[PDB]
C-alpha cells in the first residue's frame, strides 16, 4: 500500500468533502475508509449540480464513482507525509 | 523551546488535541511490582529514538523522584502524553497515568481514576491475582470506568518456571477466569466479559518488549505470508478449537491425540522457539532462525549479552505496540462519548441540570469547567502546579479564572477566589511542553492557582456560569488510621514547620493533619512506608529543620454492647423541656450497609422503610420512625423515634428535631470516653416534653442538652472500645509457612486462609491482625523467614477491644505490655492522657 | 507571669537549668505547668530587687 | 562502630506511650525516618524484588520444559464461532519455525 491511502485513513474522524462523478459535493465527518476508496460518512451537507442543499445523516460512497476528496489542512504535519 | 527528538511533529500533537474522538484517557494500575513503569518505558522508547535503556539497569523514565529511585517502588502517579499508531496505521493521542501498585498509596490511584475514562490492569502471569488487584477491580468498577486487563511477565512462564505449553495456557486461562469472576462479583452489568476473543485481554513482557493481542499476531501472519483476513483469523486463536492440517480448517474436535489447541499451535510455541533459540542456541542455530524469520542483525549486535540480544530480537520481531492501542481504542471510550456517566457520577447537582447537559457534549468552546485533583511540586519547593482535566471550554494562558474549593456552595459563596493563570503545560514525565491554550477533553497542568487549593479544585469563569457547583471530593478506598505526633526540636522554629505541614498536605490526597487541644500536631496515615515518605518529603523538601516524631498509635472508636439499665433523661438549663433516651446496639452487618451506601438518606420514606422491614425485619412502627443517621452524612449511627403520638405531639416535636439532629451530629463525633467517633449505636428517643414558647425552643438551650442526652445514654449502656483490624496477605515458600504461623502467634492475630497458588510453588496466607500490633510486622517476617516471605496490609474492619474501659479497680504498672483484660483500660486512660482530658470520667458526669 | 510575658510557642522549656548528675526519672520532669510555675516564681522574686542595688 | 542526655518533656511522656511491642534497631533501620530522631546521614534501603521462582535442572535426560512436581498443580475446568463458516488458510501458510 502507498502513501495517499494512509493519508485517507488518517483523515477519518475529521470533516472532509468529496465530489463524485455525478457532480455532487458531500461535506461532513468521515467515519470509515478502506484500502479502496469506499467512504462511509455521516452528518452530510449535500450540494447537487443545480444547487439544492440537503441534509443526509448516513452516506456510503463507492470509491469507483469518486472524482476527488478534500482533506483538512492540519494533515501536513502527519508522520507519513514527513 | 527545546525538546528531545520525537518521531512525530509537535504541531501534530498540538492539532490532534482539538478532536475529542481521537483522544483516550487511560489509567494504568495493578498490584505492586507487576510491570507498569517498564511498559511506560517501552512506550517512551517507542516514541523517542534517543532514549534507550541501559544494558544493566532499567530505565524508569516516569520515576522522577529520588525516593522512588532509592526505594525502587512507585510513590507518585505520573502522567505522560504521547501519540501512538494502531495496527491500521492511524495516529491516536494517549494520556497515560502511571499509578503506584503499593497498597498504602492507593489514594494515588483514586486521584488518577477521577480524571480518566479507562483502566488497564497489569497482572503478573507467574503470581496471578493478588490483594491490590482484587481491591482495584472493585474500586475501578464502582467508579464506573471501562476495564481491560493486560497479562504482563509471560516470560516468567518460560524462563523461570520452565512450564509446558498447555500448562502455561491453563495458567493464563485460570487468571482470566478469576478476573471474570472478580468482575462479575461486583458488577450488575453482564456485558463485561473479558476474553482475548473480544480483543479485551493483551499479553506482554515488559522486560523484552513483547506486546500482542490476537489481532496483532494475526497481522504478523498477514505481513509474513499474505492473503489472510487477520480480523477473522484472530477470532479462532483461543479456546478449545483445533487446526486440522488435512482440510486446513478450524474444527472443534481432536484430529489426533497429540493435537494441540490453536493458541498453543500458532502463537505460544513460536514464542517458546524464539526465546529458546536466542537463549540456549545463540552460537549454532540462531542465524538460521533469524534468516527464517526475516530478521537481519549487525555483527556487533550479535556479540551482545543474552538479555539485550533477546530484547533486540523481540523488538525487531514484534515491533510497535499496536495491540495495546487497538485495545485502548476499541474498549475504552473517548471523552466525547463517555462524558455522560462522568458528569452523572462526579458532578454535584446531577447530569439533568443546565450545566450538566452543556458539559455532557464535551464542547471545546463555551463555559470553562475544569477539575484539578493532583498537585505537583517544582524543583525548589516554593510553589505548586495544579493538574487536572478540562471538562468543558478552553483554558488560556493569562486568562483570569475562578478557583472553587471543596466547601463551596451556591448558598455560602465563601470558599472561592479569583486567580490569574501563569502558564499552561502538557506533561511528559521528565519534561513539559508549554502551550498557550488547552481545549476540552485533555489533561492540563496549571500554574498560578495553587494558593486556595487543598485537595481538589474546580476552575470556572469569573463572569457568567452563576449556577456552577463543585464536583464531588475524592472517595478514597481505605481509611487512614495511623496516628503520629510531631514537634520541632527548636521550639522557636514552629512557624517553619507549620509551613511544611500545610505543604505535604497538598501533595498527599489522603493525608489528614490536625492540631489537638493539648497542642500536639497529629498526622494520620495508612502505613509505615507511607509516613516514611511523609517524613522524607516533609523534612528534606519543605522544612529543612530537625523534627521529632513520637511513637505511632492507631485511631480508636467507642461503642455499646448491652441495653442501658435506666432511661436517660436531661433538661435544658431553661428548665422547660426534657429529652429522654435509651441507647441500644445495631444488628450485625447494618453499619456496613450504611457505610457502602446500600442504605441512604433523602429517599422518600418508602424504600427506606421497606429495606428495614424486608432484610433486618423491623416493624412498621420501627421502620417509619428514623429522624437521621451519622455524625458525617453517611456515618454508622441512627437517631430513632419511639415517642408515641398519644403522649407526645409529633407536629410540635418535628420542629425541635432540626436542632436535636445538630445535637446528635455534634455529639456522635468526640464521644465521652476518649473524644473519638461512636460506632454501631441506635439512639432512641422515648420521652420528650417540648417547650411551648418559640424562645424556649432555641438551639442554644437544646443542642448541648441533646449532647448531654447522647452522652448519658452512651455511658449508661456499658461502653466499650474498638480497634481497627488489618487484613494481611503473605506470599511465601512452602517451608516458611510454619515460621509465619510462629510469628503471627505473638501479635494477637489468627490465620484464616492458607492456600497454594496454582502453577506456582509459593503459598498465600490470609489473616487478620490488630493494627496496633502491626508495627514492625513486615520486618519480623522478612527477618525470620530469611527474606523469603513478603506481606502487605490494608485496613479491613473494627472490633471490640477485650476488657472494661470503666474499671477503676484496675491498676496499670507503667512500661509493661499488659494482658488481655487490661487493654481497654490502658488504651482509654493513655489516650485521655495524650489528648489532654482528665484522668477519668464518671458514670454520673453527664 | 503570662500577662506580661506571653509564650505562644512554648519556648520556656529551652533555657531551663537542670541537674544532669541524677538519672532521667530521678531529676525534675519538665511538665508545662511546673515549668510555668518555676518561671513565675523566679519572676516574682526578681521583681522585688532593684537592679541597681543587686541582680539575680 | 565508634559513635559518629535528654530531659523529660510533654513529648516523651511514658504515661502516654502504649508499650505493646518492643521497638528494635532493625525497625529504625528499615524505616529510618519514622522511628528516629535526628536522621542526619542515613540511606534509603532497597525495598523488595519479586521472588525468582527459578527451578534448577537435576536430570540431563528430562526435557527442558517439564511440569516439575515441585510446582503446585493447576486445577482444570466462550464465544467460539461455528465450524460451518469455513475460514480456509492458503496452502503455503504454516506456523512459525516449525522445522
Ligand atoms: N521477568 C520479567 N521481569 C520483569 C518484566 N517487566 C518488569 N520486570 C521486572 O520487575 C521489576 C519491577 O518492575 P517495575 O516496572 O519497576 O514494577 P512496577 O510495576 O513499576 O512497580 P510499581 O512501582 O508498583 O509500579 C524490575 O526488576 C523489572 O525489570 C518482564 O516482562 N519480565
Ligand atoms: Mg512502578
Amino acid at each position: 500500500i502507498g502513501v495517499p491511502i494512509k493519508v485517507l485513513h488518517e483523515a477519518e474522524g475529521h470533516i472532509v468533502t468529496c465530489e463524485t462523478n455525478t457532480g455532487e459535493v458531500y461535506r461532513g465527518k468521515l467515519i470509515e475508509a478502506e484500502d479502496n476508496m469506499n467512504c462511509q460518512m455521516s452528518n452530510i451537507t449535500v450540494t447537487y449540480r443545480d444547487g439544492r442543499v440537503a441534509q443526509l445523516e448516513q452516506v456510503y460512497i463507492r470509491g469507483s464513482k469518486i472524482r476527488f476528496l478534500i482533506l483538512p489542512d492540519m494533515l501536513k504535519n502527519a508522520p507519513m507525509l514527513k | 523551546q527545546t525538546l528531545p527528538v520525537t518521531v512525530y511533529e509537535m504541531d501534530f500533537l498540538a492539532d490532534l488535541m482539538d478532536n475529542s474522538e481521537l483522544i483516550r484517557n487511560v489509567t494504568l494500575c495493578g498490584h505492586l511490582h507487576h510491570g507498569k513503569t517498564c511498559f511506560v518505558d517501552c512506550l517512551i522508547e517507542q516514541t523517542h529514538p534517543e532514549i534507550r535503556k541501559r544494558y544493566d539497569q532499567d530505565l524508569c523514565y516516569t520515576d522522577i523522584l529520588f525516593t522512588e529511585q532509592e526505594r525502587g517502588v512507585g510513590i507518585k502517579s505520573t502522567p505522560v502524553t504521547v501519540v501512538l499508531p494502531d495496527t491500521k496505521g492511524k495516529s491516536y493521542l494517549f494520556n497515560i497515568m502511571d499509578t503506584p501498585g503499593h497498597v498504602n498509596f492507593s489514594d494515588e490511584v483514586t486521584a488518577g481514576l477521577r480524571i480518566s475514562d479507562g483502566v488497564v490492569l497489569f497482572i503478573d502471569a507467574a503470581e496471578g491475582v493478588m490483594l491490590n488487584t482484587e481491591r482495584l477491580i472493585k474500586h475501578a468498577v464502582q467508579e464506573r470506568l471501562a476495564v481491560t486487563v493486560c497479562i504482563n511477565k509471560i516470560d516468567r512462564l518460560i524462563l523461570e518456571l520452565k512450564l509446558p505449553p498447555t500448562d502455561a495456557y491453563y495458567k493464563l486461562r485460570h487468571i482470566v477466569d478469576e478476573v471474570n469472576g472478580l468482575i462479575s462479583m461486583y458488577s450488575t452489568d453482564e456485558n463485561l466479559i473479558l476474553s482475548p476473543l473480544l480483543g479485551n485481554v493483551c499479553f506482554s513482557s515488559s522486560q523484552y518488549s513483547i506486546c500482542f493481542t490476537l489481532g496483532s499476531f494475526a497481522k504478523i501472519y498477514a505481513d509474513t505470508f499474505g492473503d489472510i483476513n487477520y480480523q477473522e483469523f484472530a477470532k479462532r486463536l483461543w479456546g478449545d478449537i483445533y487446526f486440522n492440517p488435512k482440510t486446513r480448517k478450524f474444527t472443534k474436535k481432536a484430529p489426533t491425540s497429540s493435537s494441540q489447541r490453536s493458541f498453543v499451535e500458532f502463537i505460544l510455541e513460536p514464542l517458546y522457539k524464539i526465546l529458546a533459540q536466542v537463549v540456549g542456541d545463540v552460537d549454532t542455530s540462531l542465524p538460521r532462525t533469524l534468516d527464517e524469520l526475516g530478521i537481519h542483525l549487525t555483527k556487533e549486535e550479535l556479540k551482545l549479552n543474552i538479555r539485550p540480544l533477546l530484547r533486540l530480537v523481540c523488538k525487531k520481531f514484534f515491533g510497535e505496540f499496536t495491540g495495546f492501542v487497538d485495545m485502548c481504542v476499541q474498549h475504552i471510550p473517548s471523552p466525547k462519548v463517555g462524558a455522560k456517566p462522568k458528569i452523572e457520577h462526579t458532578y454535584t447537582g446531577g447530569v439533568d441540570s443546565d450545566l450538566g447537559e452543556a458539559m455532557s457534549d464535551c464542547d471545546p468552546d463555551g463555559p470553562l469547567m475544569c477539575h484539578t485533583t493532583k498537585m505537583y511540586s517544582t524543583d525548589d519547593g516554593v510553589q505548586f502546579h495544579a493538574f487536572g482535566r478540562v471538562l468543558s471550554g478552553t483554558i488560556h494562558a493569562g486568562q483570569p479564572v475562578k478557583v472553587l474549593g471543596e466547601n463551596y456552595t451556591l448558598e455560602d459563596e465563601e470558599d472561592s477566589q479569583i486567580c490569574t493563570v501563569g502558564r499552561l503545560w502538557i506533561s511528559v514525565a521528565r519534561y513539559h511542553i508549554e502551550v498557550n491554550r488547552v481545549p476540552a477533553g485533555n489533561w492540563v497542568l496549571i500554574e498560578g492557582v495553587d494558593q486556595p487549593i487543598v485537595k481538589t479544585a474546580t476552575i470556572t469563569e469569573p463572569r457568567g456560569n452563576e449556577e456552577a457547583q463543585i464536583f464531588r471530593p475524592l472517595k478514597f478506598n481505605t481509611t487512614s488510621v495511623i496516628k503520629i505526633a510531631v514537634e520541632p526540636v527548636n521550639p522557636s522554629e514552629l512557624p517553619k514547620m507549620l509551613d511544611g505541614l500545610r505543604k505535604v498536605n497538598k501533595s498527599y490526597p489522603s493525608l489528614t493533619t490536625k492540631v489537638e487541644e493539648s497542642g500536639e500536631h497529629v498526622i494520620l496515615g495508612t502505613g509505615e512506608l507511607y509516613l516514611d515518605c511523609v517524613m522524607h518529603d516533609l523534612r528534606k523538601m519543605y522544612s529543612e529543620i530537625d523534627i521529632k516524631v513520637a511513637d505511632p498509635v492507631v485511631t480508636f472508636c467507642e461503642t455499646v454492647v448491652e441495653t442501658s439499665s435506666l432511661k436517660c433523661f436531661a433538661e435544658t438549663p431553661n428548665k422547660k423541656n426534657k429529652i429522654t433516651m435509651i441507647a441500644e446496639p445495631l444488628e450485625k452487618g447494618l453499619a456496613e450497609d450504611i457505610e457502602n451506601e446500600v442504605v441512604q438518606i433523602t429517599w422518600n420514606r418508602k424504600k427506606l422503610g421497606e429495606f428495614f422491614q424486608t432484610k433486618y425485619d423491623w416493624d412498621l412502627l420501627a421502620a417509619r420512625s428514623i429522624w437521621a443517621f451519622g455524625p458525617d452524612a453517611t456515618g454508622p449511627n441512627i437517631l430513632v423515634d419511639d415517642t408515641l403520638p398519644s403522649e407526645v405531639d409529633k407536629a410540635l416535636l418535628g420542629s425541635v428535631k432540626d436542632s436535636i439532629v445538630q445535637g446528635f451530629q455534634w455529639g456522635t463525633r468526640e464521644g465521652p470516653l476518649c473524644d473519638e467517633l461512636i460506632r454501631n449505636v441506635k439512639f432512641k428517643i422515648l420521652d420528650a416534653v417540648v417547650a411551648q414558647e418559640p424562645l424556649h425552643r432555641g438551639g442554644g438551650q437544646i443542642i448541648p442538652t441533646a449532647r448531654r442526652v447522647v452522652y448519658s445514654a452512651f455511658l449508661m449502656a456499658t461502653p466499650r472500645l474498638m480497634e481497627p483490624y488489618y487484613f494481611v496477605e503473605v506470599q511465601a515458600p512452602a517451608d516458611c509457612v510454619s515460621a509465619v504461623y510462629t510469628v503471627l502467634a505473638r501479635r494477637r492475630g489468627h490465620v484464616t486462609q492458607d492456600a497454594p497458588i496454582p502453577g506456582s510453588p509459593l503459598y498465600t496466607i490470609k489473616a487478620f491482625i490488630p493494627a496496633i500490633d502491626s508495627f514492625g510486622f513486615e520486618t519480623d517476617l522478612r527477618t525470620h523467614t530469611q527474606g523469603q516471605a513478603f506481606s502487605l496490609s490494608v485496613f479491613h474492619h473494627w472490633q471490640i477491644v477485650p476488657g472494661d474501659p470503666l474499671d477503676k479497680s484496675i491498676v496499670i504498672r507503667p512500661l509493661e505490655p499488659q494482658p488481655a483484660p487490661h487493654l481497654a483500660r490502658e488504651f482509654m486512660i493513655k489516650t485521655r492522657r495524650r489528648k489532654g482530658l482528665s484522668e477519668d470520667v464518671s458514670i454520673s458526669k453527664f | 507571669y503570662l500577662t506580661e510575658h506571653p509564650d505562644p510557642n512554648n519556648e520556656n522549656i529551652v533555657g531551663y537549668n537542670n541537674k544532669k548528675c541524677w538519672p532521667r526519672d530521678a531529676r525534675m520532669r519538665l511538665m508545662k505547668h511546673d515549668v510555668n510555675l518555676g518561671r513565675a516564681v523566679f519572676w516574682d522574686i526578681k521583681n522585688r530587687l532593684p537592679r541597681s542595688v543587686t541582680t539575680v | 562502630f565508634e559513635p559518629l542526655d535528654e530531659d523529660w518533656n510533654e513529648f516523651n511522656d511514658i504515661n502516654k506511650i502504649i508499650i505493646r511491642q518492643p521497638i528494635r534497631t532493625e525497625y529504625k533501620i528499615a524505616f529510618p525516618y519514622l522511628y528516629n530522631n535526628l536522621p542526619h546521614h542515613v540511606h534509603l534501603t532497597w525495598y523488595h524484588t519479586p521472588n525468582v521462582v527459578f527451578i534448577k535442572t537435576e536430570d540431563p535426560d528430562l526435557p527442558a520444559f517439564y511440569f516439575d512436581p515441585l510446582i503446585n498443580p493447576i486445577s482444570h475446568r466462550e464465544p467460539l464461532p461455528d465450524d460451518d463458516e469455513e475460514f480456509e488458510l492458503p496452502e503455503f501458510v504454516e506456523p512459525f519455525l516449525k522445522d
